């Protein structure tokens, strides 16, 4: 019972602590990077079509 | 990396 309560307290402390914002910061970086790469590719295609 | 993220987001 003591080990279970200690584990529950550790889980609650981890949930309350602001330290989970790692994925929601790492993944959007590469997501918007790929988005900007696609935008640059579309801009190059538009410039080629205009030429 | 921080500057790239600031430019991207």
């Amino acid at each position: 019972i003591l080990l279970g309560y200690a584990g529950l307290m550790l889980l609650t402390n981890v949930l309350k602590a602001i330290g989970i914002w790692g994925s929601w910061v790492i993944a959007p970086v590469k997501l918007i990077f790929a988005i900007i790469k696609k935008l640059m590719r579309t801009v190059s295609c538009l410039m080629g079509k205009l030429m | 990396d921080r500057g790239r993220q600031v430019i991207h987001e």
